[PDB]
C-alpha cells in the first residue's frame, strides 16, 4: 500500500507566497522534485533609473514577512556604494532591530507555519489536561495547571462544535493520519502553546516599532544612519528591553521545550531531507565593512566539511535562468544580472520557475538557520556550540541528526535562542556607548555619479544581497539575491537540483492524497517565495 | 469551514508581499485570535491554513459556495499582462481566481494600497501590468471597500469589517473609496511637528541638531502633507509611526504613490 505516481501540492500553504511542489513517487518515496515558484512582480526592473535613496523603500516590499531585511540590505548597500562608515548607534539599532525581527520571524514560523505539519489540533480535545499540565511542567520551568490547559480545551471544544472549522478544515490531519504521531496530551500543550504565540509575537513585533516606527514596514534607516532620536532616550530603550525581555522568556520557556518535545516524537525525520552545502554570510557587524567582524560570520562549505570551511567570495555567485521564465540560459553575477520574464509555462522549454537559480562556484547551496548554526558551530561560536551541544544531548542523537528535516528545524530555534541572548549583549552595549556620551546616529555623505555597491545581511531564511550599479547618480542595475533564491530555486544549466529539491528526495509518503511528509521537508526551510522571485 | 453562526472571510493572496496579512496579525484588542475564534470564521488563508494543495482548493470552493455568504478580503494587485500568467495559484491566474469569486461575495475588502490601487508592482514601467481590485475588476461591477497603506493599520480593517456586521453596509467612503472614519484627514494635520512646519523650522538634514530637536521634515520628502491616513492618532503597534521616528511620510495610502511620491527625499 504504496503509491507510485505524480504529486503536486499547489497552493503550498503556511509559507509566504506562491509555490507549488511537483514530485514524483515511485513505491511509496519521493523520487524526484521540481520547486515551482508561480508569482512574479519584478522590482527590479522597476527599479532602473530611480534614485538609490528610493531603493530601500521598493525592496523592503518584496517581503513583509522578513520585513525590514530588505530596507537593511539595501541601506547597507547603498551606504557600501557611497562609501559612508555609518555611526556606531547606528549600527547598533539597526542589529538591533534586527534581532528582534529574527525573534519574531521564528516564533511565528515554528507555530503557525510549521506546527500544523506535525501537531492534530482535534486531537488536543481528547487530551487529559492534568496529565498534559504536568508533562508541560516537566519540560520548561514555567508550571502549567490543568487548569491552564482546560481553558484552552474548553475554547477549542466550543470552536469545533460550531463545525466552522476555518483555518483547520481539511486539515491532513482530521479524521488521523499515520504521519501524525503525538499523543493527546502534546497535541494540546502545542495547541495552548500556538494560541499564546499569537499574542507573544504581538509584543516580539512591537520591539522592533519602538525604533523602527512600525511593524510591518520599518521607517527608520537612511543612507549615513538612522533617523530615531528617540532611540536614544531612556524611555525608548526601556520599552524595548521590556518586550525583548518577554520575547526571550517565551523562546526559552515555550518554544525551544515545545520544539524539543515535538522532534523527540519524530526522531525518524533525522532521516529525510538533508543537503549537502552551506552558504551563510554572517550577521551582526561591529565594522560595517567587515564581514569578519559580525557576531555570526560568514562562510562556505561543500559537501558537508565543515573541517574545510571555505572563505565566501562574492564574486563567485551567479544567477543561472536556464530552468527559469527568463530569457535564454545564460548565468550572470549580479553586479551584471539581468532580470528578463519570458514565460513558457509549466516545464516548457525545461522551464518551471519565476525563481532564478544561484550557484555558488557553480554549487546548489543551503542557506538559513542550518547554514548558519551549522558553520558558526564549526567556527568554535562559543553559544552556538552550547546551545547546539544541549540540544543534541536532550534530544539523545549525534551531530549527523543536523543534516536533515529534523536538524532543520532544531537550527532554526537554536539560532532564536542564541540571538535571543545576543540582542541583549548588544542592547548593553548600545547603552554603554551612550553612556560615553556618543548621540550621534546618522552621518553625512555624497552621491557619487558612478559607483558599484553591495550590502549582505543574513536575514532568518540566510544570506541576503543587495548589489547596485549607480550609473549618473541614478539606478543602472539593481539585483536582489535572496536566501529563499537560493534555497528553493529551481535547477541551473548543469540541471543541479536545487536545496529543496534534492532534500525531497527519498521522502516517503504515506498517503499521496495528504502528503503532510511533503510539507514538513518545505516548511522546514521557511519558503518565502516573494522573496525569492521579487 | 464554515456554517451558520460566525460571519465567513475568503482571504486572497494576489501579488503581494504578505505584509499587509502580518498587519492583521498585529491585531490589538480584539487580538487575532478573538477574532478567528469569536468574531469570524477564517474560512481561506493560505498563510495559515492547514490545508494544501487539493485540500485547500476544495476548502476555498466550499466557502466559496456556501449559501451562508462571505466577505472577500483581499491583499495584493492582480497582474493583468499576458493575459494574466505572471500569477498563479493552482494554476489558474490571480485574474480569473478574482474574476470568478469575487462577484460572488456579499462584501469585498481591498486590503492594502496593492490590492487597492496596484502598489509597489504597478510601479513604472509596471511589468506584469498589475491592477488595484476595481481597477481590474469594474467590468464585473466589483466595489470593493479600499483600505489603503503599505501596509495599513490593522486598525482600519478591523473597524471596517465590525462595522459591516453591524450596519450590514459600507461606512460613508471617500472618491477612492476609502472609510472616511479612518481615511478624512492628512496625516500632516494631525502631526506632531505641525507647529515647526508652520514657522518654516525644518530639519535640512537628518545628521543635523534641527532633525535632533524634532523639526519638520518636510524639507527631506515628508508626504504628509499630501497623504490620507491615521498614522499619528492610532499609531502602529501601539507605539510609534514613521515621523515619530524621525523619518519623513513616504505617502504609501495613496494611489500610484510609488511614482507620485518620489523622489522619497524630496519636496
Ligand atoms: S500594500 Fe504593501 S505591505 Fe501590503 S501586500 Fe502590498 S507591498 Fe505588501
Ligand atoms: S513632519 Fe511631515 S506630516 Fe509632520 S508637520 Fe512636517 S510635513 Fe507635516
Ligand atoms: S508612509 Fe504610510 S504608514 Fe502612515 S506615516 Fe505615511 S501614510
Ligand atoms: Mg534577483
Amino acid at each position: 500500500s504504496s503509491y507510485s505516481g505524480p504529486i503536486v501540492v499547489d497552493p503550498v500553504t503556511r509559507i509566504e507566497g506562491h509555490l507549488r511542489i511537483e514530485v514524483e513517487v515511485e513505491n511509496g518515496k519521493v523520487k524526484n522534485a521540481y520547486s515551482s515558484s508561480t508569482l512574479f512582480r519584478g522590482l527590479e526592473i522597476i527599479l532602473k533609473g530611480r534614485d538609490p535613496r528610493d531603493a530601500q523603500h521598493f525592496t523592503q516590499r518584496t517581503c513583509g514577512v522578513c520585513t525590514y531585511t530588505h530596507a537593511l540590505a539595501s541601506t547597507r548597500c547603498v551606504d557600501n556604494a557611497v562609501g559612508v562608515h555609518i555611526p556606531k548607534n547606528a549600527t547598533y539599532i539597526r542589529n538591533l532591530v534586527l534581532g528582534a525581527q529574527y525573534l519574531h520571524d521564528h516564533i511565528v514560523h515554528f507555530y503557525h507555519l510549521h506546527a500544523l505539519d506535525f501537531v492534530d489540533v482535534t486531537a488536543a480535545l481528547k487530551a487529559d489536561p492534568a496529565k498534559a499540565a504536568k508533562v508541560a511542567s516537566s519540560i520548561s520551568p514555567r508550571k502549567t495547571t490543568a487548569a491552564d490547559l482546560k481553558a484552552v480545551q474548553d475554547k477549542l471544544k466550543t470552536f469545533v462544535e460550531t463545525g466552522q472549522l476555518g483555518p483547520f478544515t481539511n486539515a491532513y490531519f482530521l479524521g488521523g493520519h499515520p504521519a501524525y504521531y503525538l499523543d493527546p496530551e502534546t497535541n494540546l500543550i502545542a495547541t495552548a502553546h500556538y494560541l499564546e504565540a499569537l499574542r507573544l509575537q504581538v509584543k516580539a513585533a512591537r520591539a522592533m516599532a519602538v525604533f523602527g516606527a512600525k511593524n510591518p514596514h520599518t521607517q527608520f534607516t537612511v543612507v549615513g544612519g538612522v533617523t530615531c532620536y528617540d532611540a536614544l532616550t531612556p524611555q525608548r530603550i526601556a520599552e524595548f528591553e521590556a518586550l525583548w525581555k518577554e520575547t526571550k522568556a517565551f523562546v526559552d520557556e515555550v518554544y525551544i521545550p515545545d520544539l524539543l518535545v515535538v522532534a523527540a516524537a519524530y526522531k525518524d525525520w533525522t532521516q529525510y531531507g538533508g543537503t549537502d552545502n552551506f552558504i551563510t554570510f554572517g550577521e551582526f557587524p561591529k565594522d560595517e565593512y567587515d564581514l569578519n567582524s559580525r557576531f555570526f560570520k560568514p562562510g562556505v562549505v561543500f559537501k558537508r566539511d565543515f573541517k574545510n570551511i571555505k572563505p565566501f567570495d562574492k564574486m563567485q555567485i551567479e544567477e543561472h535562468v536556464r530552468h527559469s521564465w527568463y530569457e535564454g540560459a545564460e548565468a550572470r553575477h549580479p553586479w551584471k544580472g539581468q532580470t528578463q520574464p519570458k514565460y513558457t509555462d509549466l516545464h516548457g522549454d525545461d522551464r518551471y520557475s519565476w525563481m532564478k537559480a544561484p550557484r555558488y562556484m557553480g554549487e546548489p547551496m543551503e542557506t538559513g538557520p542550518l547554514a548558519q548554526v551549522l558553520i558558526a558551530y564549526s567556527q568554535g561560536h562559543p553559544k552556538v556550540k552550547a546551545v547546539t551541544d544541549a540540544v543534541l544531548a536532550k534530544l539523545g542523537v549525534g551531530p549527523e541528526a543536523l543534516f536533515s528535516t529534523l536538524g532543520r528545524t532544531a537550527a532554526r530555534g537554536i539560532e532564536t535562542a542564541v540571538i535571543a541572548e545576543y540582542v541583549g549583549v548588544m542592547l548593553q552595549e548600545y547603552k554603554d556607548n551612550i553612556a560615553k556620551g556618543d548621540n550621534v546616529i546618522c552621518a553625512p555623505w555624497e552621491m557619487p555619479k558612478q559607483a558599484e555597491g553591495v550590502g549582505f545581511v543574513n536575514a532568518p531564511r540566510g544570506g541576503l544581497s543587495h548589489w547596485i550599479r549607480i550609473e549618473d547618480g541614478k539606478i543602472g542595475n539593481f539585483q536582489l539575491v535572496v536566501p529563499s533564491t537560493w534555497t528553493l530555486g529551481p535547477r541551473c544549466d548543469k540541471n543541479k537540483l536545487s536545496p529543496v529539491e534534492a532534500s525531497l528526495i527519498g521522502t516517503p509518503v504515506a498517503d499521496a492524497k495528504r502528503p503532510v511528509e511533503i510539507l514538513r521537508t518545505v516548511h522546514s526551510f521557511d519558503p518565502c517565495i516573494a522573496c525569492g522571485v521579487h | 469551514l464554515m456554517g451558520p453562526r460566525r460571519p465567513s472571510v475568503v482571504y486572497l493572496h494576489n501579488a503581494e508581499c504578505t505584509g499587509c496579512s502580518e498587519s492583521v496579525l498585529r491585531a490589538f484588542e480584539p487580538y487575532i485570535d478573538t477574532l478567528i475564534l469569536d468574531t469570524l470564521s477564517l474560512d481561506y488563508h493560505e498563510t495559515i491554513m492547514a490545508a494544501a494543495g487539493d485540500a485547500a482548493e476544495a476548502a476555498l470552493e466550499q466557502a466559496v459556495n456556501s449559501p451562508h455568504g462571505f466577505i472577500a478580503v483581499v491583499e495584493g494587485g492582480i497582474p493583468t499582462a499576458a493575459n494574466g500568467i505572471y500569477g498563479k495559484v493552482a494554476n489558474h491566474t490571480m485574474l480569473d481566481i478574482c474574476s470568478r469569486i469575487l462577484p460572488k461575495a456579499q462584501a469585498v475588502i481591498a486590503y492594502g494600497t496593492c490590492a487597492t490601487f496596484g502598489g509597489v508592482q504597478a510601479a513604472k514601467p509596471n511589468p506584469t501590468g498589475a491592477k488595484g481590485v476595481n481597477d481590474a475588476l469594474k467590468h464585473l461591477g466589483v466595489k470593493a471597500i479600499n483600505i489603503a497603506g503599505c501596509p495599513p493599520n490593522p486598525y482600519n480593517l478591523v473597524g471596517t469589517i465590525v462595522y459591516y456586521l453591524k450596519n450590514k453596509a459600507a461606512p460613508e467612503l471617500d472618491s477612492l473609496n476609502r472609510p472616511t472614519m479612518f481615511f478624512g484627514q492628512t496625516v500632516h494635520e494631525q502631526c506632531p511637528r505641525l507647529p515647526h512646519f508652520d514657522a518654516g523650522e525644518f530639519a535640512p538634514s537628518f545628521e543635523s541638531e534641527e532633525a535632533r530637536k524634532g523639526w519638520c521634515l518636510y524639507e527631506l520628502g515628508c508626504k504628509g502633507p499630501v497623504t490620507m491616513n491615521n498614522c499619528p492618532k492610532i499609531k502602529f503597534n501601539q507605539t510609534n509611526w514613521p515621523v515619530d521616528a524621525g523619518h519623513p511620510c513616504i505617502g504609501c495610502s495613496e494611489p500610484d504613490f510609488w511614482d507620485a511620491m518620489t523622489p522619497f527625499y524630496q519636496n
